[PDB]
């Protein structure tokens, strides 16, 4: 009935990303009835019922999110959509689909919860965990390598591939903004403490690292024009990489200049933007309004 | 009359193509036709073949024999012969040619050839394949197509190699010929089908030389077409009722042979409507090519929570991949079709071929229990109305419909009268589709009948999951509201059996002693099964299931009670309709006609299998012929 | 004697330690135990609850009510009050805790509580509670847990954070202390559990508070135990008959209950193994951790293909993603077993709850047809032996092999003696393997039996392919060729049905008129619900399938003639135990007792659901106690 | 019976790579009975059955070779895997399970047929081909982006990866032939012309286009110390996108320093190589071999 019960580990990391998210959504004054978090399964996937706002949430499949919001988006582009799947969730088995998403640039966001576990599961090695790696959760060292989220993203392309840190919430609140207000397929890849599992990546070995790409004189990851585009692909990758002592946060590559999917759906489908799936009217007292007479003439003998 | 006739070819030739050019010489003559397409697996230079049965009368079904056979080269000879009836039209350059030598074709169909010419003393020449044919009283007409092609070639003063695909057109113009049929509608037929003048007239020239070199031989009259006559595909008739019944969203991964429904959605997508105050809008149909099937069957079903009918296409290794997402909108209650182009399975299976083997994994696809609703077209006509009737079930039950279009019919055309798809409303019913009167909407009340009021994505705040949920969408692990939800989504079939007349659900033809249980694609075979039996004394009865869930449970217990035969007949090892009829009432099969080597079930396939029931009581007969 | 205990708290606290601890402390002093696991879909701070069945006797199923409650928050005296018999140890310091301040505790359940409280005009305090459970009869034993702790905190001279797992030591402490067992065997399996010497003392101190409180009311005596006793769980009962029976690879993806299944294989994948004249080697089983079910069943079916005995484990949601490669899998007549741990379902479902809703897909997953062998588990006993079963059919058969284990049993354990899983020969039947005479082998020769001689990938050349083949496994579409190789796969089913004996796919207990048909887990609260009946006049037997493909037909027919009441008994809402037998058959079950709520059926459920049943003929029982 | 029709459309690339796969495998003297061809679905898939030598094959599902194929090698180490897949089957489909192969590095080749379509279904765009590009085939301009192979494998991160060309026989056997003796996971994508669909990137175009990367003074790709290995990567990743008049071709990068999953596998049980799953004796007249005692005493009461 009324109540749901906010069920996270005390100190979760999810804490922090729900905050941001709410806040992005409410300072961009958006219409929240508008708003569609779909969401993955995992201790991450739980997000949106635990929302404030009116905002709408369908907790999907394990690695589906992406294809539910594909069909939502598409079907309805007047409605915000954003996605928020777990690391192994977005990266383990929804792999596919991800890298997928970045060719066809749909304009939605991908919130990925990066814990370096499966929290729901008990901790089992998530894609993003280093191999070697031995949190409390694991009987031996992690025998598989990582992914870099924003590495695949690039190589995918995501046409706007950022990096935020749960326990630094206004400056993800502001990338959660800019990856939803970005003309395109956007990814935040989320830094993001389970204290439960994985008592290496916590909260005090991140304040440690993290430094802003926003306080470096002259980062400029936006593309403007065309020609600009390799230099700053190239240089977003190579900052991608850096890790260990250092590890950047903020907007890695940006580039509006790429059609959406809705724009390329527009060239087919003239008016998409003002008559879309969703807005159409498919019948008038119960008999259908479409019409197949030119269908049925072109097959006459 | 009911003339077989075939054409055959390496893949790649357009053979196809000089197929379409003969029926639709004839179809203007005022002839129905039905067609079939036969291909490997294979873009280039396998066997495939064409058979197209003509007739003054609508036609529902195919030929084990064939009439006239056109051949060009020796390889459709060879893979055809023991079928020809009448007339063949040959190549005389392959008349030495011996089977071994034909390196296109599998080493199994070299072996069946062999056997048939050894076993009464032949060799394997085409000219033994003559020797066998005029035994049986067929006749021959060999064509030297080398020096009717140079012929050409001069004529307009271009090299051969040009115009070496009017092989083609002199087999058909002589076929055409022995029909007797008058020049101008194949002629018509050619200048409407090529798109440059060279093309045009040396093709015709092809035709002609075929057409002048043979007698009238059946001596066909023209009949006059009274009421508009269409010629379509079991995909495209698919594509139309969707488009007709409010489709406005399919998503897809290609697969044979299911692609061809959303690649001709696609290129119609924008469609006219007539909207509110009568006025003129176009509407488009959003087609996404996904990733993989994974993706297609959520992204539809996605697209179906903004409140857009919402669909895919599929065939047995995608529909199994969906069985996941085919789950998730049972438990979440979501509107949407699969039509299940059934082909030749397990696993890839015969990809260019059909099947019936997937009926009871449509039943009882993916983990829970949710109603899965679930028809099967017998006809192309019961296609268009079949697809229709998918959606608005789908969304009068809130839960995934699978509409069966076997490959056999998905690729066979066949012409009929354009008002069996235009002469009735086209009914939707949107179900219990209700305006939120506040921001916050419980998406699954409970009710008595098991349908919760529904409400699309943007009107209001609703929540769905994967997880099972109290009746705002919330996870909810509590063992009364998990009773009370889990029963209430699995009454709605209940519900849907109370309110779906069962008389929809099954066609009866006939009252006889003797029944012919089956489903789907047969039906063609066996009502013209019926009518030849019928003028021999022998007397049947067709039921035909259309919708094995909600199954027809109580019609079906009456329709059976008392008959002495019911023969069932599917293309399936295991009789998958009759085992479900046991399961809904306990009547058992007497009898089996199974054919499951991916080729259609035909005519005399069904009179032979049951004169054969009738006369010695086998359990089981088993079909092979085709290809 | 029959003695029901359960202790509860947040997920978190370290509850189910305690029920271990407590459970390990009255086996020693020689009692049977069944113990049962109730968790959330949740990592902390939802309500965990564990139930252990004491008795001097094997025990077989779990009860409906509580003898000792142990409690040491509000939450679980709300949870569980109801259900609570003859004693409760509760926390003082919730007596005025009302039920709507438990803020972990789902709507739902609040609002049963409150119900169950205003019904007998009692408010929703604990002190309420108290009341309710005077009213019939229920001791009711408050401590002060801050006291206590403060105490103990005290004499170790740490701050009372350090201590605060202790009250979980107290409840238990009280607990043993009502059963009347010496207090050594509690203390002995407190050393043995916890790992240094500080958390051992205190939480020994902790316990003996707690026992020396409390009157000695059961008045238990020890038992010598003279055959040899075990502790296991289902998952770990699963893992070791697979290890017996010879698997060397499994893949996985992790999903709750089947995760632990290959985690305990791969903590223990060095084997000692007795090799070729009685040599000590180490044999390493190798498991991989899959990226998501796709990969893991068809890295499964591949490692078969070497020869290697492969298995994978799953539950719905997955189950759903293997549909594909199980196919393959058929079409490829590759062995390998799939452990279903089957779970409440559709869609992600209850993770964390069972059932059995879940069959008829597994007898029908994928398309195409092929034999699909599937047998399911009735209690931790035989899941070993199924194990090994499992493993030999699929060699034998050269097919895909479904284990079935519910949820319930996986998570369940039991204590039983250790003869029971070592009594007989570990027997390892490879089926038709041979070694290749040259370099090229045909691997799906067509033989009488349908089973083709099998070769390992390294020892020859062959060929697999998911397209329909011939028997070297090339790709051959010939419909002759089709025809032989379909039916000689579906041929094996037909075979495994002659050679497996019907009386091996079934167990019978009983002779009487009432029947109570099940599979699965019901078998145990059905046996006892037998006893129970017997003493008071009413004579039921039992029918539990094992095997459902290929299915006991003759047998059942057999068994089931002449019976006036048929009583399915399963944990789904469709009864599809029945609805298979009523497919292969025609028997039709009388009456149902259903349940879909997630949790286990108990002895009493089935007691009064038979009583309800002969009582008044009511067509489906519907349950839903727990949690 | 006997005979198995090569029925590739004449002049198809795909005649290239079976000539050049067979040569690479004898002149290794690898023993044929030891290797096994893994395919995929698609014209690409059939491989295997038109081999002339006694290898084996394993005509799969469609984008699961991989999977398949890790199953296969790692119960039987000895056998020489090899992987042979279509564009859509193993980077449409089967995407995710490409990645995933390059966090594990098993001892495998992998070689891609990219001929930019689908060519067993009649030519769709596969997940090559450019956005704008309209084959013979495509009704209207591909509305999808293209992923390059070379740097998702990269970004996965394989550890061999090198592109070839099919009309280049001797430069494709030579790199079919690295790649496989490559210890760890290894890329093959190979630029292959479909002239039945696809008359854009046809032979005359790449023939005027490709270059050799082993002609390039100095191109080193070889990772031979972990100091190396950060240059080596970014410096095969810039070259990876070079695509307009150059095409470069040949290996991009090389580091045998990783472990293999072989080698992470034998730390947990250490004579696997020595007795890996597919060479144990399970039983003895029908009697179990395997002892579970030790595993049954740690249950006892
Ligand atoms: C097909 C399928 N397989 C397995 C599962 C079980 N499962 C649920 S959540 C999860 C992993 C969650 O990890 P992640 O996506 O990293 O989210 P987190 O809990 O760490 O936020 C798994 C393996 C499922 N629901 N579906
Ligand atoms: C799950 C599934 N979906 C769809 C198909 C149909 N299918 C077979 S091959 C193919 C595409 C082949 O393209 P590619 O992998 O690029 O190989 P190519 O033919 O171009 O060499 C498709 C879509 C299938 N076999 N399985
Ligand atoms: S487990 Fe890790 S991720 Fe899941 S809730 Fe607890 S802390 Fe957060
Ligand atoms: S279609 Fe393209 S890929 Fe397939 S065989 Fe013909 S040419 Fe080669
Ligand atoms: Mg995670
Ligand atoms: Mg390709």
């Amino acid at each position: 009935r009324k109540p749901v019960f906010v069920d996270w580990c005390p100190g979760c990391g999810d804490f922090g990303i729900l905050r941001a998210e709410e806040m992005a959504i409410r300072e961009l004054g958006i219409n929240p009835k508008s708003v569609v978090i779909v969401s993955g399964i995992g201790c991450s996937g739980k997000i949106p019922h635990f929302m404030n706002l009116p905002i709408s949430g369908v907790h999907t499949l394990h690695g589906r999110s992406i294809a539910f919001a594909t069909g939502i988006k598409l079907s309805n582009p007047s409605l915000e959509v954003i996605v928020n799947v777990g690391d192994g969730d977005g990266l383990g088995i929804g792999m596919g689909h991800f890298v997928h998403l970045g060719r066809r640039n749909i304009d939605i966001a991908v919130l990925v919860h990066n814990n370096g576990v499966y929290g729901l599961t008990k901790g089992q090695a998530s894609p993003t965990l280093h191999r070697g790696e031995k949190t409390k959760s694991l009987p031996k060292p992690n025998i598989m390598d990582a992914v870099n989220p924003l590495a695949v993203a690039l190589a995918a392309g995501y046409t706007f591939v950022a990096r935020g840190y749960a326990y630094d919430v206004m400056h993800l609140k502001e990338l959660i903004k800019k990856a939803i207000l970005h003309k395109g397929s956007a990814l935040v890849d989320i830094l993001q403490p389970c204290p439960t599992y994985n008592d290496i990546n916590t909260k005090e070995w991140y304040d440690k690292r993290v430094y802003k790409l926003d306080n470096v004189p002259g980062w400029d990851p936006v593309v403007r024009k065309e020609e600009e585009a390799q230099k700053k692909f190239e240089q977003a990758i190579m900052k991608s990489y850096e890790w260990g002592e250092k590890i950047p946060i903020g907007i890695f590559y940006q580039n509006e200049l790429v059609p959406t999917f809705e724009d390329r759906l527009t060239s087919n489908i003239p008016n998409y933007r003002e008559y879309y799936p969703a807005k159409q009217q498919i019948e008038i007292n119960g008999i259908s309004t479409t019409k197949i007479d030119e269908l049925i003439k072109a097959k006459r003998i | 009359t009911r003339i077989v006739w075939m054409i055959g070819g390496a893949q790649g030739l357009g053979v196809d193509t000089s197929a379409n050019i003969f029926g639709n010489a004839v179809a203007k003559a005022g002839y129905y036709l039905f067609g079939n397409r036969e291909y490997y697996s294979n873009i280039k230079g396998r066997h495939s073949y064409f058979e197209v049965v003509i007739s003054e009368k609508p036609i529902r079904s195919l030929s084990s024999y064939v009439n006239i056979l056109a051949s060009f080269d020796a390889e459709t000879v060879f893979q055809h012969f023991t079928e020809t009836k009448e007339y063949l039209i040959y190549n005389v350059e392959y008349e030495n040619t011996t089977v071994d030598l034909v390196k296109s074709m599998e080493p199994e169909m070299a072996e069946q050839v062999k056997e048939a010419l050894s076993k009464e003393r032949l060799g394997f020449t085409i000219k033994d394949v003559l020797e066998y044919l005029k035994r049986r009283g067929v006749k021959v007409i060999g064509f030297n197509y080398t020096e009717l092609i140079k012929k050409i070639a001069d004529t307009f003063k271009v090299p051969m190699s040009v115009v070496e695909r009017a092989k083609n057109m002199i087999a058909v113009g002589a076929s055409y010929g022995l029909l007797g049929l008058k020049f101008d509608y194949l002629k018509d037929a050619i200048s409407s089908t090529f798109k440059n003048e060279l093309f045009i007239k040396f093709n015709t020239m092809a035709a002609e030389l075929g057409y002048n070199s043979v007698p009238n031989v059946y001596k066909l009259q023209e009949y006059k077409i009274e009421k508009q006559r269409i010629q379509v595909d079991g995909n495209t008739i698919s594509a139309m009722g969707k488009l007709a019944g409010g489709l406005r969203f399919q998503s897809y991964y290609p697969i044979t042979p299911a692609s061809d429904e959303s690649v001709y959605i696609e290129a119609n997508q924008n469609l006219d409507m007539i909207v509110e105050g009568n006025e003129l809008r176009k509407g488009g149909v959003v087609v996404v090519q996904a990733e993989d099937e994974l993706a297609a069957i959520n992204m539809a079903v996605g697209a179906a929570l903004t409140g857009v009918r919402s669909a895919t296409a599929t065939s047995g290794p995608g529909f199994s991949l969906m069985s996941e997402g085919i789950s998730w909108a049972g438990m979440n209650e979501v509107p949407v079709v699969i039509t299940y182009y059934m082909r030749g399975a397990p696993a890839t299976g015969l990809p260019t071929r059909s099947g019936q083997a997937d009926l009871k994994f449509a039943l009882n696809v993916g983990h829970g229990e949710f109603p899965r609703i679930v028809i099967a077209s017998g006809d192309h006509v019961e296609i268009f109305w079949d697809a229709i009737w998918a959606l608005n079930l789908a969304e009068k039950y809130q839960t995934p419909v699978i509409h069966i279009i076997e490959k056999t019919l998905a690729n066979a055309y066949s012409v009929f009268e354009e008002e069996l798809i235009t002469n009735r409303p086209y009914v939707i019913e949107r179900g219990k589709i209700v305006k939120p009167t506040s921001d916050y909407f419980n998406r699954f009340e409970v009710t008595e009948d098991g349908i919760s009021p529904r409400v699309f994505l943007g009107q209001a705040s609703i929540f769905y999951t994967g997880d099972e949920h109290n009746e705002e969408g919330h996870i909810t692990e509590n063992s009364i509201n998990r009773m009370k939800m889990y029963e209430k989504r699995n009454k709605k079939l209940e519900t849907a059996d109370k309110e779906i007349p069962e008389e929809q659900r099954v066609n009866i033809v006939g009252d006889a002693d003797i029944v012919l249980l089956t489903w789907g694609s047969p039906k063609g075979a066996i009502l013209d099964a019926m009518e030849e039996l019928s003028k021999d004394g022998i007397k049947t009865m067709m039921v035909q299931v259309k919708m094995f869930n909600p199954y027809p449970k109580n019609l079906m217990k009456k329709i059976l009670s008392g008959k002495s035969k019911i023969i069932a007949v599917e293309n399936n090892y295991n009789a998958q309709g009759a085992e479900v009829l046991a399961e809904k009432t306990g009547i058992f099969a007497t009898n089996y006609i199974l054919k499951w080597t991916g080729r259609p079930i035909t005519r005399e396939e069904v009179i032979e299998g049951i004169k054969k029931i009738l006369e010695r009581d086998e359990k089981r007969v088993v079909l092979y012929g085709g290809a």
